[PDB]
């Protein structure tokens, strides 16, 4: 269907594939156990 | 519904944001990298 | 009464700019040979710089309704709003389309607008939309109106890129008003009569000497001079001259007595003009001024003029006839008449004189479309090859 | 051309022809009280020449049934179909089409397609004519 | 057509033909929709009616 084909063309024009690949390439931070014995939590409402 | 929504979204390109301006836009990847930097910086993420 | 845009009528797409707080009038242009990319040519500076409307004129082949055209794509009509149109570039014969390629200039979503040989694809077709709120989809399309065109394939409006220092035509989501100006009507045109933009040869007298520049000797210093030459010179690109009117709108109208125009040498790209010392000299587009370049025809050698008359906004009466009619060349302001120096293949100099001869009458012969297109190709190729050679030498 | 071929669209076809009759009635109320060389007549002639092809096709469509009634009234039709029940074979109908010699192959095949037949490959001319000829009569008179 | 007494006059005659133009545009579009299909469904038939 030409309508759907051109919709996909518009979507690809709006979003390059490289940006999507790079966003997945970005990694987030590991909550880590501390010296005392407590695992420090980065915010769930802040950050990746 | 999807066709109408995407036509309105592309007719008003300003809905996308500063990343997807198309004119002088750093891109989605750069936008999320600068947003991560905002997240580490307290003054730029928080009300301060 | 009111004229309406119809199919097979030759028009130009017109847009206006706002550069440094003034309205600059820019026509859409594209060259068939070489690159297909479209550009804009200034028409506001018509007095200082001649606009080249030859590559700017366009012809509308078909105006189908949207869904009927969709059924086409799955498998003189008056223009109506909400109809995708097929625009064919008059000179090249190719069709305006959305190239889907981007120069990565100021917008990654934008697609360059060029010319496509084949008619297939939604890029060739362009829907017309009423930019004026008085106009509604389904109303008749006026000849004088502002229209916004949307690409059927890319759904991107025909846009003017203010962002770049050099204005560019582009396919973007942003709108721009385009005004359509009728250049000529094919059906209304009558055979054998002079029209605007036609390529013709200024053959003189029974001796059949045509007004021409010297033979190609790789020297513009020789080529700029003009003279009367006869013989085999008749069938060559040198003898071809093209008539361009000062008036942009309805430029394809029938040419009448006493109407100023600009005679252009198609091969050299230079315009016929006059020096202050009363001699004819070819001289460049950029520095070709309106007063010197302009010439007019008169029915008789009789000196008194027709004065000032009303310019019709249409095809007009067909006065000048190819062959039968005898024309006299005269300057627009100085009123000097084109004369031969009577210097004794013939190589008689073309001179300008206060009174002139008794025998200064000239006839006109229509040039074949094939030869005209070939001469334009020759000029557009020699220019590119000259700049190439200059770059290699540098 | 489309509704006539299908047997299930005869009611919509009749509604359409009633609409055709009404529009022609309005077009005649246009001309009521018109002088010679009137602007009204000039404009309607311009309208007709603008819509020339559709007018031609409509006129041919009407003329098919106008000639069909005459062919049915003709005696050669009775000599091909002597019986009173009037269920002529499609084969005999086609040979009658070309025996009439006023009907070209295109008109013959169009009438074949528009004609409705039972499992016996046979059609009834009485049903055919009452379905098509009588509706066309008054609209064709209005156009004339 | 002309309300001579009233300060403002409205052309019901023109508005009627405007509505007729819109309805004929809709009918033509609905025809173009049912152009591809071999047979018209009962829904489309009632809409046509």
């Amino acid at each position: 269907k030409g309508e759907a084909i051109r919709i996909r063309s518009i979507l690809r024009s709006l979003i390059p594939l490289g940006d999507l690949v790079g966003v997945i390439s970005i990694a987030f931070q590991m909550p880590t156990i501390a010296k005392d014995g407590n695992v420090v939590e980065p915010d769930m409402s802040a950050g990746f | 519904n999807a066709n109408v929504v995407v036509r309105l979204l592309i007719r008003r390109p300003e809905c996308f944001g500063p990343a997807l301006r198309g004119e002088g836009g750093n891109g989605l990847l750069a936008a999320m990298e600068e947003a991560i930097k905002i997240a580490e910086d307290p003054s730029r993420d928080g009300p301060s | 009464e009111i004229q309406f845009l119809r199919t097979d009528d030759e028009v130009v797409l017109q847009c206006t700019a706002t550069i440094h707080k003034e309205q600059q009038k820019l026509c859409l242009a594209a060259e068939g040979f070489g690159n297909r990319l479209c550009f804009l040519e200034s028409t506001s500076n018509s007095k200082n710089v001649p606009p080249d409307l030859s590559i700017c004129t366009f012809v509308l082949e078909q105006s189908l309704s949207v869904r009927a055209l969709q059924e086409m794509l799955a498998n003189h009509r008056t223009l109506l709003y909400g109809h995708a149109i097929l625009l064919r570039h008059s000179y090249s014969g190719m069709y305006l389309c959305c190239l889907s390629t981007s120069r990565s200039s100021t917008d990654k979503l934008a697609f360059d607008v060029g010319l496509q040989e084949d008619t297939t694809g939604e890029a060739c077709w362009w829907t017309i939309h009423p930019a004026s709120k008085q106009r509604s989809e389904g109303e008749k399309v006026r000849v004088g109106d502002d229209l916004i065109l949307v690409s059927v394939s890319s759904e991107r409006y025909l846009h003017l890129s203010y962002g770049n220092g050099s204005l560019h035509v582009d396919a973007a989501f942003q709108q721009t008003l385009w005004s359509v100006a009728p250049i000529s009507s094919g059906s209304e045109a009558a055979q054998g009569y002079l029209i605007g933009g036609d390529v013709l040869r200024l053959l003189h007298g029974h001796m059949d000497e045509c007004l021409t520049v010297p033979s190609g000797e790789h020297g513009e210093e020789q080529r700029r001079t003009v003279h009367y030459e006869g013989g085999a010179v008749s069938v060559h690109a040198r003898s071809l001259w093209r008539l361009e009117t000062l008036r942009v709108a309805w430029s394809g109208s029938h040419i009448r007595w006493g109407q100023p125009f600009r005679l252009r040498h198609v091969t050299t790209g230079k315009y016929l003009s006059l020096m202050e010392d009363k001699n004819l000299l070819l001289m460049d587009k950029e520095k070709a001024d309106v007063k010197s370049t302009a010439f007019t025809f008169r029915s008789s050698k009789e000196k008194l003029d027709v004065g000032v008359r009303k310019e019709v906004d249409g095809m007009g009466t067909s006065e000048i006839k190819y062959g039968d009619s005898v024309c006299y060349i005269q300057h627009v302001d100085t009123g000097l008449w084109l004369t031969y120096q009577s210097v004794d293949s013939i190589q008689r100099k073309a001179i300008m004189h206060h009174e002139g001869h008794m025998d200064d009458g000239i006839s006109l012969s229509r040039s074949q479309h094939e030869e005209s297109r070939t001469a334009r190709v020759i000029w557009s190729t020699v220019f590119l090859f000259n700049r190439f050679i200059r770059g290699l030498d540098a | 051309m489309k509704l006539s071929q299908d047997s299930s669209q005869i009611e919509l076809l009749k509604e359409l022809m009633d609409l055709q009759k009404d529009m022609v009635v309005m077009l005649l109320s246009m001309l009521e009280g018109n002088v010679v060389n009137g602007t009204i007549g000039k404009q309607m002639v311009d309208m007709l020449v603008e819509s020339s092809n559709n007018v031609e096709m409509i006129l041919k469509f009407f003329d098919m049934f106008l000639k069909l009634k005459d062919l049915t009234s003709s005696d050669t039709f009775k000599e091909y179909d002597p019986d009173g029940k009037g269920v002529i074979s499609k084969r005999d109908f086609h040979k009658a089409m070309e025996s009439h010699k006023h009907y070209t192959q295109s008109e013959t095949e169009f009438l074949l397609s528009c004609a409705e037949t039972d499992e016996n490959e046979t059609l009834d001319y009485e049903e055919f004519v009452k379905r098509f000829h009588e509706p066309a009569k008054d609209i064709g008179f209005n156009v004339a | 057509r002309t309300q001579t007494g009233n300060n403002t006059t409205v052309n019901i005659i023109i508005s009627t033909v405007d509505y007729l133009l819109r309805v004929q545009e809709s009918i033509s579009d609905f025809y173009w929709y049912y152009s591809g299909k071999d047979v018209i469904d009962e829904q489309g038939q009632r809409n046509f009616s």
